[PDB]
């Protein structure tokens, strides 16, 4: 089963990193 | 840039012009009072919003009004 | 009055300070104030410290209009010296700023246009509901 | 039971504050003095001083006497 | 003692690179050629961004999932027998 | 009109960092947006209502699914007074061995969280007795959000 | 040259000025139109620099105010002595000091407050005192009540004399300006006269009166049988029996064979076993040496004669590598403005008070003082609070001088200008060091808490998992322990017992002193101390440096020293005056002092104080849990604030109920202060408008129209209430705990 | 010491 | 025991209502600033003149009333 061991790192780290990068790029974009 | 408006209750005591620290206001001749002069605000884009002009104005309510508006580098007072 | 120029004026004696120009001076603009002093005397800089102004024409560079005006009004009050400052862009354009008519703004002079005059008392303005759903503002009318 | 009671009471307090906040916003923006002449809203705007004074009196009375009784017992 | 002119504003406002050096490249030509040849795929920006994000996500997920219970205490699981609650609850 | 606050040019002109703060702050204030009219304001309000309903339904679906999957509803309904309800499981790389040992409560095989929300009693009263009902409710609420 | 210059009757004593208030300032003197006038009349009462501009009037007013302050101090001392003489149990405490608690206040029996008359001991009921006056009187040699009565009468007479002198010097003969500006004579008299002669005379008293009486008291004789002090002076036989050296008289001193006086002028050091204090012979010897040194050092400056040194010559002629010309115009600056002198003196006094507190807890100088825990705690806390307040005030007065008394034209200083020209680098580096120190010091505690909560006690910064030991402090302790054998051949023992190594000293079954160990907790706490001190320094230094002008406001000098703001423009410009910087630094000073006193209290209760048994074991008050429980914030909240507050709150119905009442009152005042600290003026003015309408409706409106407090007044009220509440809370908690358990 | 305490309770 | 607590609750309700009602009614204008409707619902202040006007808008009245709401609910 071991679904948490796969899903927790994704929501915790990878998705916030992608969101922060995209949001910063969209904020600074002219 | 802020907005500075002069109303017709003014009596031309020249205090607001002296009080301004950025040289925004000036005085022009007029005929609606005894002193025969009124104030005007040509260089509005230099106003920093300090509201010193409103502090020195003898009237039941102030004849010069400053309304804050969109900010910019000059109005914010940034030296860098 | 015709605006003047500031070709080759020297500068006051200073030792240097950390309150000088910054990247904005290279990027956006700065200001240049010129006056004329009858004797070499010590004054106090707006940035910080004390400097010495030479006899003859003196020229100085500053970062904001407020510093120029403060130094000029101190000169007028204490030393009785006329002054004039311009604004300089990176492109080399020079704009004359202080007295445009050759007369200080505290004194009336014919030939001046009225700007931003409302011919009513401050209590005759309309309510914000009147100006709603449009770009104009109550005090603008 | 304790958690549910506390949660619902805090939510109720926040909502009640928001009601007055939006009432003030309405008075600032959407009120037209000419079209509501001499109705209940104009009469309310007429005599705010009495309402404010009586609210202040009631609050002062309650606070003074409650604090006095508590301190005397202590 | 003149510190202002209008012809060239470079020295007027102070546009200097204080610690800029213009000496030729001191690296060995063979070293430079090898490094240039082997660093080509990472030059592009968008491709590097996509590769970094995807590879980092995949590697982190794989390491987290595959890791056994010796490294991670949470993967070992409980060992002691369970205890009852205050009022006899389970 | 060009920077991030597309709904206000005055907030986009200034170069300081307050542009970000005030763009985030006044995103839902539909009256101050430039070139606004009554129709646009009303339609935006309608769309916001629909989005909020979707969010609420997704929230309750998630609650139901997690209680069904990682909970002990079936063991709780038999002995209501002697079983502690379980909200969801705990997975944490930072946890030490004593933390894993101490947090293992109820009849689970790992760390869990005791639910003080009180949904167990409500769902028991309204007539749910097995996890199939909870899974069905989760699917139904997902459909409602969609 | 140096001479006395006076003016006869500058002002005439008359009641006409008392009738009308606010005579010092014209705008106050005009008359009251609003309530604000009242609040101004007290704000500028002592602003002597703004009433006029002449230096002579300011100097005369300063002299008169000093005389009045001296009179008040003398009256306070006389009152304390009279209370000791009349309503006290000093004679009972003299015979059995260990089992009797000092008390010098008795409560009346009006309402039910008679329960405040606790049973301290010795057949007396009264409020226990913690001022340490009884130890002072015992060390002075006082053994009766008639002497205390005479001292009180003398104090009252001195207070009257000081008041008369103040009146005479302001209204009859006022010194001229040139008299004040003669700093060479002032320094000569203050060094040779005030500090040398005074300490020499006190050494004479200690040698002649205190030593024999204290010897008789320590020998076990009853206080009522000891001979009177003057009998020792009149009779040489008694002194000869007590000290054979006195049999030779003053002959040895004039013959330079001073070793004969080694009987009562020694160099042993350490603590006296009987009373747990410093040897009185050592104290007398130290006073004599200090007198000689001060008399020698008071003859340095040239006054009215050929010999001496010139302050101006010393300042101007000093050429160094780093300074250069440097100190040139400092003499005029320091002899022209009172505010610079006030700032320097305030800083020196604050530092001196803090050093006094440290040295006094380290080595007890009075008999039976170490074993009294309440007295030690109270003295330490009080002196450190006083020092902090003075150090804070120094910066405010420096800012005042920089704002209103600095001009570069008439008086120019090179060093001041050089400091002013690069303030940005100073502020940036101070900010960086503050951030770094705070980040590390508090992150250590946060990491400890987080690793504790997760069940990982082996990843802490503790005494068992990861060690951070203060190696330098331990090396210094070892060097001081080894010093008496080799580094100090004259000294028989260590200067103080605090240094590691040696033997425990206890008096009457209670531990007096033992070596204090240092570990990880001391490391962390010292770094926290450094962080708080640095932040306070940053705030005060920024306020002083950016007082004249700043990048935001290029003309901040014209606005003045006390102006709330400049306006809503420039993004907002609230709290830019130096006064606001002082108001901000007060909070951080309060924080630092609170943390330091908490550290001292817990460490002393855990690892020094306690009880000793006949067998030899030592049981401390809290069981020595400071070394392991103080590395987490939870440990500070649970083992210190929660555990030690039991005695404060459970004191109802007992003789310590006033402490609980003050404990609650301080909380109330602290909560009250936030009302002024958080809100603004406009709301209160608009509310007062409706209240005034309600008043006017009933024809009871006053002529002085009510007005809300100004912004600066609101901030001042808020900070005053905040500080008072916090300090009172700590006072009640400390006193209750240490009286109950100590 | 008793007289000092009694001085408060004379009335 | 319940008497005093109920009176404290009533005091909290009255004071919060006073703050919110004053903020709502004095939104359009007052004597210190009779043109408050031009500046808007929320604005910082009106400078240091006329004795100084901090926290004069209705937004500040709400911001002050939030504390009393929290205290009463507590
Ligand atoms: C929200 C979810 C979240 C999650 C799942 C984690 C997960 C983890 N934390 Mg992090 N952390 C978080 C939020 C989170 N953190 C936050 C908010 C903070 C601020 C307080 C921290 C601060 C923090 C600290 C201070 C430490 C950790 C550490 C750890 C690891 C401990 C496991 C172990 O025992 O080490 C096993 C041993 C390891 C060193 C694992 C090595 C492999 C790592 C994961 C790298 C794999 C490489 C991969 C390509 C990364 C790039 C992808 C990119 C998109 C992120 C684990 C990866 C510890 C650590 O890893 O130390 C460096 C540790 O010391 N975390
Ligand atoms: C403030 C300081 C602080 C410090 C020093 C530590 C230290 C430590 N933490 Mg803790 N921690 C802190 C605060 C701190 N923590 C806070 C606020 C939290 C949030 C609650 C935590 C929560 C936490 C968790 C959850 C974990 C730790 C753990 C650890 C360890 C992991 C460190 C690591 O791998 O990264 C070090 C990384 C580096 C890149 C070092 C950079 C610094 C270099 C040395 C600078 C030197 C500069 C140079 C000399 C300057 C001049 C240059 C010149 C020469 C040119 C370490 C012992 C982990 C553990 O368990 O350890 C036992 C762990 O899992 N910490
Ligand atoms: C029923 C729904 C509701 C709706 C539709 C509105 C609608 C509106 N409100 Mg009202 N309001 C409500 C309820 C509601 N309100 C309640 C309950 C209160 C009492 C608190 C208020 C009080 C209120 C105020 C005081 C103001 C408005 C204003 C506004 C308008 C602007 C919205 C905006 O810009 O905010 C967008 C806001 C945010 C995204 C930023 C704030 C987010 C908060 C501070 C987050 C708190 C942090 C978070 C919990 C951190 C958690 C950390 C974790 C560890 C737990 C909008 C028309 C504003 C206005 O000027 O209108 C003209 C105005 O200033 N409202
Ligand atoms: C716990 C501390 C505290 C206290 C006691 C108060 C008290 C009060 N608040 Mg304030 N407030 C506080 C904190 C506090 N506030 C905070 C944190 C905020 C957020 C900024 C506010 C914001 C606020 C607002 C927005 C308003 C108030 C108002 C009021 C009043 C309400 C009426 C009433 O209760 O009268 C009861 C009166 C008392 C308990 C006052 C104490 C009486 C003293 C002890 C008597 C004097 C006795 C003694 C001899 C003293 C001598 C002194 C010595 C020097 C000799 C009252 C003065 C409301 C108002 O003004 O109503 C008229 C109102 O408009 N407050
Ligand atoms: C705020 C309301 C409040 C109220 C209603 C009371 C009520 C009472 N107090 Mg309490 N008290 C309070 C606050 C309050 N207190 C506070 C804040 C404190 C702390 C300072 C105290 C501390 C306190 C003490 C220490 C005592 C009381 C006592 C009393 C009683 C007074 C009896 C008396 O003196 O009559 C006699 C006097 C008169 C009838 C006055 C009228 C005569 C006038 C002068 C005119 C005469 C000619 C016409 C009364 C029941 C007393 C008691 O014994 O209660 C059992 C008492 O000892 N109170
Ligand atoms: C509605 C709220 C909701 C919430 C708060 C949670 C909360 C949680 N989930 Mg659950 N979950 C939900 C619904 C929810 N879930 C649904 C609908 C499903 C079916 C797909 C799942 C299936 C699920 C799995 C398979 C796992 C978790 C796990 C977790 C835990 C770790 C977080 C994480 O890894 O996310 C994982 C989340 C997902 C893979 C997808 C859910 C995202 C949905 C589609 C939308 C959420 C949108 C959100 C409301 C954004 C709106 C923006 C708006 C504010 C503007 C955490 C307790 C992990 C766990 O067991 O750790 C102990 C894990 O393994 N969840
Ligand atoms: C320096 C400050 C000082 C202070 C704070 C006190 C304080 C006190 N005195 Mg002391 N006292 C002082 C100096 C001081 N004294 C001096 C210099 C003398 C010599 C003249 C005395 C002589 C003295 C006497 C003779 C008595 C006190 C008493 C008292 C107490 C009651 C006072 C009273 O209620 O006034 C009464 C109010 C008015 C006169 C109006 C009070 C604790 C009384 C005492 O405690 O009795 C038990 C008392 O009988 N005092
Ligand atoms: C050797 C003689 C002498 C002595 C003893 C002092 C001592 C003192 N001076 Mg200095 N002073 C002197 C010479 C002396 N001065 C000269 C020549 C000048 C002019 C350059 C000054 C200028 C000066 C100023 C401007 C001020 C002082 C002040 C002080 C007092 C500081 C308070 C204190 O520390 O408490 C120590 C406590 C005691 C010793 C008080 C006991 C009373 C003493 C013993 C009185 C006898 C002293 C007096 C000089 C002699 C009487 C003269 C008269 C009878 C003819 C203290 C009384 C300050 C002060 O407090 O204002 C009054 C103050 O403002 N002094
Ligand atoms: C060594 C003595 C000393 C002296 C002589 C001075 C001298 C001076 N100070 Mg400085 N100052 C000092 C120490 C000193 N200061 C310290 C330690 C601090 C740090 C707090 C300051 C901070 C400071 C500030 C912030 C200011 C001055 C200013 C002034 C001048 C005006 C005085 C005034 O008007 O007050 C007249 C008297 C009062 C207003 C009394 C106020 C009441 C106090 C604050 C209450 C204390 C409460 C009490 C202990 C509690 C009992 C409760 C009970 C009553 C119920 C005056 C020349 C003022 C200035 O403008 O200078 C030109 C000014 O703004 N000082
Ligand atoms: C006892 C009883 C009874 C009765 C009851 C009753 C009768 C009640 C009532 C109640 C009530 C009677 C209540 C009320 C409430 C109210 C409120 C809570 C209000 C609020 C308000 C507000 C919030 C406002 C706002 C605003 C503004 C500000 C402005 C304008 C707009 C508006 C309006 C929005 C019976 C017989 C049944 C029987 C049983 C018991
Ligand atoms: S607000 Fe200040 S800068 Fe603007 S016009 Fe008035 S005085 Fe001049």
């Amino acid at each position: 089963n071991n679904l948490p061991s796969i899903f927790v790192p994704l929501v915790g780290l990878v998705f916030p990193a992608i969101a922060m990068a995209s949001l910063f790029l969209h904020i600074q974009k002219n | 840039s802020h907005s500075v408006k002069i109303y017709d209750t003014c009596i031309g005591c020249t205090q607001c012009v002296r009080a301004c620290p950025t040289d925004v206001l000036e005085m022009i001749p007029w005929d609606g009072c005894k002193a025969k002069q009124i104030a005007s605000a040509p260089r509005t884009e230099d106003c920093v919003g300090c509201k010193r002009c409103e502090s020195a104005c003898p009237t039941d309510f102030l004849s010069v009004r400053v309304y804050l508006w969109h900010e910019t580098t000059r109005s914010m007072g940034l030296a860098y | 009055t015709p605006p003047q120029l500031d070709p080759n004026t020297p500068s006051p004696i200073f030792a240097g300070s950390t309150g000088g120009l910054l990247r904005k001076a290279q990027v956006e603009e700065f200001y240049v104030i010129t006056w004329n002093s009858p004797k070499e005397q010590i004054f106090e800089m707006p940035t910080g410290g004390a400097a010495i102004m030479r006899e003859g024409p003196n020229l100085l560079k500053l970062a904001r209009k407020e510093q120029c005006l403060a130094l000029g009004t101190r000169l007028r009050s204490k030393y009785k010296i006329t002054y004039q400052f311009y604004r300089v862009f990176p492109n080399g354009e020079v704009q004359y700023l202080h007295p445009k008519d050759g007369v200080y703004p505290e004194k009336a002079n014919p030939g001046r246009e009225g700007v931003g005059l409302n011919m009513r008392s401050i209590g005759k303005n309309v309510s914000p509901i009147e100006v709603k759903f449009t770009g104009k503002q109550s005090y603008d009318l | 039971q304790a958690a549910l009671y506390t949660h619902h009471q805090y939510i109720a307090g926040f909502i009640m504050t928001g009601a007055f906040a939006h009432g003030a916003i309405f008075f600032i923006r959407d009120y037209n003095p000419e079209q509501n002449e001499d109705n209940v809203l104009a009469r309310m705007l007429d005599h705010k001083e009495a309402i404010i004074s009586h609210l202040s009196w009631a609050s002062l009375f309650l606070g003074f006497h409650t604090l006095g009784l508590y301190v005397h017992n202590d | 003692s003149v510190y202002f002119d209008l012809e060239d504003l470079g020295n007027t406002t102070g546009q200097w690179d204080v610690y800029g050096s213009d000496a030729p490249s001191p690296y060995n030509p063979l070293q430079s050629k090898f490094f240039e040849t082997f660093a080509a795929p990472f030059t592009k920006r968008g491709l590097l961004l996509k590769f970094l994000i995807l590879g980092g996500g995949s590697l982190l997920t794989y390491v987290s999932a595959t890791s056994t219970g010796e490294v991670l205490p949470i993967k070992r699981g409980p060992q002691e027998p369970p205890k009852l609650g205050p009022r006899g609850k389970l | 009109a060009l920077r991030f606050p597309r709904f206000s040019q005055g907030l986009a002109q200034d170069p300081t960092t307050r542009r970000i703060w005030f763009g985030i702050a006044t995103a839902h204030d539909f009256e101050n947006h430039d070139d606004i009219t009554e129709e646009r304001l009303y339609q935006n309000i309608f769309a916001s209502h629909f989005g909020q309903l979707a969010i609420i339904f997704l929230w309750t679906s998630g609650n139901l699914f997690h209680v069904a999957w990682q909970g002990n509803f079936e063991a709780w309904v038999q002995d209501p007074l002697h079983v502690r309800p379980i909200a969801h499981a705990i997975w944490d790389p930072h946890f030490g061995q004593p933390a894993v040992e101490a947090f293992t409560r109820g009849g689970a095989l790992g760390p869990v969280n005791i639910a003080y929300s009180g949904v167990y009693q409500w769902w028991y009263t309204i007539g749910l007795r097995t996890n199939g009902d909870l899974y069905t409710g989760a699917l139904f609420l997902l459909f409602l959000s969609a | 040259e140096v001479k006395i210059l006076v003016d006869r009757d500058p002002i005439k004593t008359s009641f006409e000025e008392w009738a009308k208030p606010g005579h010092f300032s014209r705008t106050i003197a005009k008359g009251p139109d609003t309530t604000t006038w009242i609040w101004n009349l007290h704000a500028d009462a002592h602003d002597f620099d703004s009433h006029t501009s002449d230096l002579e009037e300011i100097s005369r007013k300063v002299f008169s105010a000093h005389f009045g302050q001296l009179s008040i101090i003398f009256l306070w001392l006389s009152g304390m002595y009279f209370h000791g003489a009349r309503f006290s149990n000093y004679e009972a405490w003299l015979s059995d000091p260990t089992h009797i608690g000092p008390s010098a206040q008795v409560v009346w029996s009006i309402v039910g407050q008679e329960i405040l008359n606790g049973d301290v001991g010795g057949g007396f009921r009264g409020i226990q005192i913690t001022s340490g006056f009884f130890q002072i009187w015992r060390a002075s040699g006082i053994t009766s009540e008639l002497q205390l009565y005479c001292t009180a009468i003398g104090g009252l007479v001195f207070a009257a004399l000081m008041l008369f002198a103040g009146w005479f010097h302001y209204h009859k003969a006022a010194p001229k300006l040139a008299w004040f500006q003669d700093v060479e004579s002032m320094l000569n008299h203050h060094l040779a006269g005030l500090l040398g002669l005074g300490s020499l005379s006190w050494a004479g008293h200690q040698v002649h009166v205190s030593l024999p009486i204290n010897q008789f008291l320590n020998a076990g004789v009853d206080p009522k049988e000891i001979p009177l002090p003057h009998e020792f002076i009149l009779n040489r036989d008694l002194l000869a029996q007590l000290y054979p050296s006195f049999a030779e008289g003053a002959t040895p001193f004039f013959t330079l064979n001073w070793s004969k006086y080694a009987e009562f002028l020694t160099f042993r050091g350490g603590l006296d076993p009987v009373t747990g204090g410093l040897w009185l012979t050592d104290i007398a010897h130290h006073h004599l040496a200090i007198a000689i040194l001060f008399l020698i050092a008071g003859h340095m400056y040239r006054t009215n004669w050929g010999i001496g040194h010139g302050i101006k010559d010393i300042l101007e002629a000093h050429k160094g590598p780093f300074t250069g010309q440097g100190h040139k115009g400092l003499y005029e600056i320091l002899t022209t403005s009172w505010h610079a002198q006030l700032s320097i003196n305030l800083a020196m006094l604050g530092s001196l008070t803090i050093v006094v507190a440290h040295h006094m807890y380290s080595m007890p100088p009075y008999p039976y003082l170490a074993t009294d825990y309440g007295t030690q705690l109270s003295l330490f806390t009080h002196h450190m609070w006083i020092g902090g307040f003075l150090i804070v005030g120094a910066a405010a007065h420096a800012a005042i001088f920089m704002v209103r008394d600095y001009d570069p034209t008439t008086r120019y200083n090179d060093l001041l200008d050089r400091v002013l020209r690069h303030r940005d680098a100073i502020i940036s580096h101070l900010n960086w060091v503050c951030i770094f120190l705070g980040f590390h010091s508090f992150g250590l505690y946060i990491h400890n808490d987080t690793m504790s909560a997760l069940g990982r006690p082996q990843d802490m910064f503790s005494d068992t998992a990861i060690q951070l030991q203060p190696v330098f402090a331990q090396w210094i302790q070892n060097t001081h322990a080894l010093a008496p054998g080799t580094t100090a051949p004259g000294a028989t023992t260590s200067t103080s017992l605090t240094w590691g190594g040696g033997d425990l000293v206890a008096v009457g079954g209670k531990v007096a002193l033992l070596p204090i160990p240092l570990g990880t907790a001391d490391f962390l706490v010292h770094h926290i101390h450094a962080f708080t001190i640095h932040v306070t320094v940053l705030i005060l230094l920024k306020g002083v440096l950016f007082a004249r002008s700043s990048r935001l406001i290029p003309d901040k000098a014209n606005l003045g020293f006390r102006f709330p703001c400049d306006g809503p423009g420039r993004g907002g410009t609230c709290q830019v005056s130096a006064w606001d910087h002082v108001f901000l630094g007060l909070f951080w000073m309060y924080n630092a002092i609170s943390v330091v006193i908490f550290h001292f209290s817990w460490k002393m209760q855990s690892d020094v104080w306690g009880s000793i048994s006949d067998q030899g074991v030592v049981t401390h008050i809290t069981g020595g849990n400071f070394a392991q429980s103080s590395i987490t914030i939870n440990g500070w909240l649970r083992d210190f604030l929660w555990a030690q507050a039991s005695q404060v709150i459970q004191s109802y119905g007992s003789s310590l109920s006033a402490y609980g009442l003050f404990f609650l009152g301080a909380h109330f005042v602290w909560a009250f202060s936030l009302m002024f600290l958080f809100s603004g003026r406009g709301y209160w003015q608009e509310l007062i408008e409706s209240i005034v309408w309600a008043h006017n409706k009933l024809k009871v409106a006053p002529a002085t129209q009510p007005r809300a407090l100004s912004i600066v007044q609101g901030r001042a009220v808020g900070v005053t209430h905040y500080l008072l509440g916090g300090i009172a809370t700590t006072w009640a908690f400390f006193l209750a705990r240490i009286i109950a358990v100590g | 010491s008793g007289a000092n305490f009694a001085r408060a309770f004379t009335v | 025991g319940d008497f005093l607590v109920h009176h404290a609750i009533a005091l909290g309700l009255h004071t919060t209502t006073l703050i919110l009602v004053k903020g709502a009614l004095d939104a359009r204008g007052s004597k210190l600033m009779p043109d408050k409707k031009d500046f808007g619902y929320s604005f910082p202040c009106d400078g240091p003149g006329r004795g100084g006007t901090c926290d004069i808008s209705a937004w500040d009245a709400f911001y002050l009333a939030v504390f009393w709401m929290l205290n009463t609910i507590g």
